[PDB]
């Protein structure tokens, strides 16, 4: 672990998947099969944390996809006029996951730096207003709220949201 | 331009065939444009994240007056430098 | 069972891919259930408009006369 | 005349179409050159106030057509309603509302009917069919009118 | 059976052939559904008396309390009689 | 002026011939303006399924090894 990369996956499929582990199968069986294809059909963008070595066996990954939010029903919308805003535009971190090796030494919290990362260079390329993340239990709830996000509550609540203004901010 | 060959069974066949008849397609036709418009809205449908009342005020707040990165965040971002 | 023939255009195959993708099925799994669900539905409002015309067809026999 | 009636459009197209005027250029062209396809093609049921002459000379007309009501919920409309200038002001107006009203009736003994819309271009007719029962409408619908089933099953008590 | 002659400009005519190009269909059958969907659906239009809040509600007060019926047409009823 | 024929079935343009009454039309100008409204709608809805890629392309891009 000397030499630990993270890299945009070269779309040749060419890693050491099966062995991976980190702790809940359902992130596991999605690096087996869903995530190469997923990311070939470029419904997501995989990053690969890997070894930098010739057999470049995976510790961890991460999914980011280009996305848009819009509101229930816009109410009482004749103050002066209604200019209509249906496609806003933001980036959404899939899923995130570490192997049980690297747990505890804040490489998850590095992946998610290296994912702003990747969402702040995006938008000075683009326009992102902000950056969603899943969060499937009260683990990765707590964790991604200890980063800067913020929980939506009520049939959003496995959702967090970091606006872009403050990743342009980590980055002073 | 390409091809795709689908292995139907019967009734399902029979279905189709009172479908596009009805809509006076074929049963190429039908299938095909069946595919393209339910794979244009499942894609439409996974993209976006509709927020609701709550969800949209702390989105907006957040956009407006965005919080400043905790220490943690930060320590994380001078790592990978 | 039996056979289709289906001939596309590179845009409408990556996106039915995409869609397969995302519902975590076959391409074919996802054009034979799209095919399938909005034959339902057409059979479905095919059938609504003949009782529309059924009941139309009751009223005008009926103001024409017993 | 002693000797007119109204009658279905029994279909032969032999009526006299043409002499017939009654005040509006819009009502004659419709009876002239739409009533009897719009009644052969099934949209309207078409009743004629002639008398029992060669020709069945056309003094009168009403369409009846089914309808419903949302915002289904069935009912009929007298879409349109026309008498000759020279038996105006004599309640044959009113007669053929009313005979009109007994085909609706007698139609709502064997299919569900909840009334009878009314269609009113000027207000001459809105007046007119105002005065007759109809309930004045409001807003998109204030050139229509519409008289209960119940009602019209009162008047024949 | 029957036929219809139709003479549209040469822009129309792209714009049919483009649009009956997205539907996977030819010109013809694309101009054919067309028409045929709409004049289905002017027809329903049609006979949809679609109320408002008040003729709504005076529609419903006609159903509850029907008026009695007036002088006039009942002397026209009779008239009939 | 282009011309294009097309054959009924004399139920068909009975419909027609009954809409294009209704809306206050000819049989001509009805069809023609049918078709029109739908060619409309079919290339709006495919420019709107084409921008939808592009955006997606562009952003696509841009969180691609930037
Ligand atoms: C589908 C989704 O999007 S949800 C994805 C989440 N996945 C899962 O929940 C599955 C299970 N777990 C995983 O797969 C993932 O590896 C995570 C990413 C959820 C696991 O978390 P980790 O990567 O171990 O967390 P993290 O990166 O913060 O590492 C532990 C760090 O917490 C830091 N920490 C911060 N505050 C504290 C505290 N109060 N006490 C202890 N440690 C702390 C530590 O400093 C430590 O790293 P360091 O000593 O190097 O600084
Ligand atoms: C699109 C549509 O469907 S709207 C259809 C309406 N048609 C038109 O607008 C075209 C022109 N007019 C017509 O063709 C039609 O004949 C009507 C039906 C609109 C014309 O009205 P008519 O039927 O001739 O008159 P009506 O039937 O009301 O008879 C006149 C009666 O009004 C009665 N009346 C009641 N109150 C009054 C009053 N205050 N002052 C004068 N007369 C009165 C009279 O008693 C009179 O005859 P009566 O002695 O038999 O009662």
């Amino acid at each position: 672990m000397d030499d630990l990369t993270i890299e945009i996956l070269t779309d040749d499929a060419d890693y050491d998947l099966q062995r991976f582990d980190c702790g809940e199968e359902a992130l596991n069986l999605f690096l087996t099969t869903h995530l190469v294809r997923q990311h070939r059909n470029k419904i997501l963008r995989a990053y690969i944390l890997c070894r930098n070595t010739p057999e470049r066996q995976v510790l961890g990954y991460y999914t980011l996809c280009g996305s848009c939010f819009e509101r229930a029903a816009l109410p009482s919308k004749s103050k002066q006029k209604k200019i209509p805003y249906k496609n806003i535009p933001s980036v959404t971190l899939g899923r995130l996951a570490i192997d049980r090796s690297l747990q505890g030494q804040g490489w998850g919290a590095t992946l998610v730096a290296h994912a702003m990362n990747v969402v702040w260079s995006a938008s000075l390329a683009v326009g992102i207003h902000g950056l969603f993340v899943e969060a499937l239990n009260e683990k990765a709830h707590t964790f991604y709220k200890s980063l800067g996000f913020i929980p939506l509550v009520g049939e959003n609540e496995n959702a967090l949201f970091f606006p872009t203004k403050s990743i342009e901010l980590l980055f002073t | 331009k390409q091809r795709i060959d689908l292995r139907l069974t019967d009734d399902d066949k029979s279905m189709i065939e009172e479908a596009a008849a009805i809509s006076n397609q074929s049963v190429s036709q039908f299938m095909l444009n069946s595919a393209s418009q339910r794979a244009a809205e499942v894609i439409e449908q996974h993209r976006r994240v509709i927020l609701n009342e709550e969800s949209w005020t702390r989105v907006m707040d957040a956009l407006s007056n965005p919080p400043s990165p905790g220490e943690k965040l930060k320590r994380a971002a001078k790592r990978l430098q």
